[PDB]
């Protein structure tokens, strides 16, 4: 609440959460370029 | 409040590698699905009919 690292904290605790919501994605996408180049 | 401070400094250059990384895998992987559709019409042209048949009287392997 008064504090003002409270602030500065909740800005790198939305990239924190565009950090979970990229793994998934980038995990996802790794594993068809695997795939595929088995397949090429 | 040191632990907390230094969680931070380090995602202030984390969320750069992570968006390069993204639009790395995105444009392989329209590439990907692009190359195996054009060798798959030089494959079907030469599987063309008729052929002949045999048999294998060896694999040297």
């Amino acid at each position: 609440e008064q504090e003002a690292h409270n602030k500065a904290l909740n800005q790198f605790k939305r990239k924190l959460l565009e950090h979970r919501r990229y793994d998934d994605q980038l995990k996802q996408r790794r594993q068809n370029i695997r795939d595929l180049e088995k397949l090429y | 409040t040191q632990e907390l401070q230094t969680r931070a400094k380090l995602l202030d250059n984390e969320i750069r590698i992570f968006r390069s990384e993204l639009q790395r895998l995105s444009h392989e992987n329209n590439v990907m699905l692009e190359k195996i559709k054009d060798n798959k019409e030089k494959i079907k042209n030469n599987r063309q009919l008729p052929y002949l048949v045999a048999n294998v009287v060896e694999v040297m392997d």
